[PDB]
């Protein structure tokens, strides 16, 4: 057969992750990273993937390694942050939304209204775990 | 979010 190349994989996992096929998505990026380990992306993607299946750590631990090879990302600062909001982690994850939300605008990137979003909601459920 | 149009994108 043929074996594909690294970026032909992360297109596979795209496809996989699109269809809430989250188990093998995360596969394929693992297949990626196999072939090529240095591409901060297939780390973010497979980390969505972890956070679909309420793995929170192996999501959060995907993140960090995506964080080291492009500290500059937009994606993995807030798929950081979605992830500790999840794990009730409020402080880290609204700082991290923040840093994407500033990283996108040095970068001039749109990612629509999704990161203000995400902070509003942030806000309010650390704001509602405290009072409760 | 848009989780589907993060994952896609090539930025
Ligand atoms: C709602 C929506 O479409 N959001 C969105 C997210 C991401 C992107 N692009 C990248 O992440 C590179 C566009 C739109």
């Amino acid at each position: 057969g043929a074996s594909p190349s690294a970026q032909e994989l992360k297109e596979q996992g795209n496809r996989l992750f699109v269809g809430r096929k989250y188990p093998e998505a995360a596969a394929c990026y693992g297949r990626a990273i196999t072939r090529n380990p240095l591409v901060a992306v297939y780390y973010t993607n497979r980390a969505l993937c972890y956070l679909k299946m309420q793995q929170h750590e192996q999501a959060l631990a995907d993140c960090r390694r995506a964080l080291e090879l492009d500290g500059q990302s937009v994606k993995a600062h807030f798929f950081l942050g979605q992830c500790q909001l999840e794990m009730e982690s409020y402080d880290e994850a609204i700082a991290n939304l923040q840093r994407a939300y500033s990283l996108a605008k040095e970068q001039r990137l749109n990612f629509g209204d999704d990161i203000p979003s995400a902070l509003r909601i942030a806000k309010k459920k650390r704001w509602n775990s405290i009072e409760e | 979010p848009c989780y589907e149009a993060w994952v896609l994108c090539e930025y």
